[PDB]
């Protein structure tokens, strides 16, 4: 990786700085729009 | 760090940033030079014995 980020095949002694460090999040959470009142489709579908 | 500051750890943003080339290799070297210079200054001032 150090060779790759320097575009050379020879690296001299010293301290370098390679690519960043990250942690991959896992799973997901989905939240519905906060509406709960049910539409009354029974009257139209079922009427005497 | 360019990747996180310019782009919010996205992917298409990183791909688009990849088009600009070496606008960070120039930026990431000046700060390292400044840090080396700052570390050298205090060693120059005090280490005289």
């Amino acid at each position: 990786e150090t060779k790759c980020t320097l575009k050379s095949f020879t690296v001299e002694k010293g301290i370098y700085q390679t690519s960043n460090f990250r942690v991959q999040p896992t799973e997901s959470i989905v939240r519905f729009p906060n509406i709960t009142n049910l539409c009354p489709f029974d009257e139209v579908f079922n009427a005497t | 760090d360019c990747t996180m500051y310019i782009c919010g750890d996205s992917t298409e943003c990183s791909n688009l940033l990849l088009q600009y080339g070496s606008f960070c290799t120039q930026l990431k070297r000046a700060l390292t030079g400044i840090a080396v210079e700052q570390d050298k200054n205090t060693q120059e001032v005090f280490a005289q014995v």
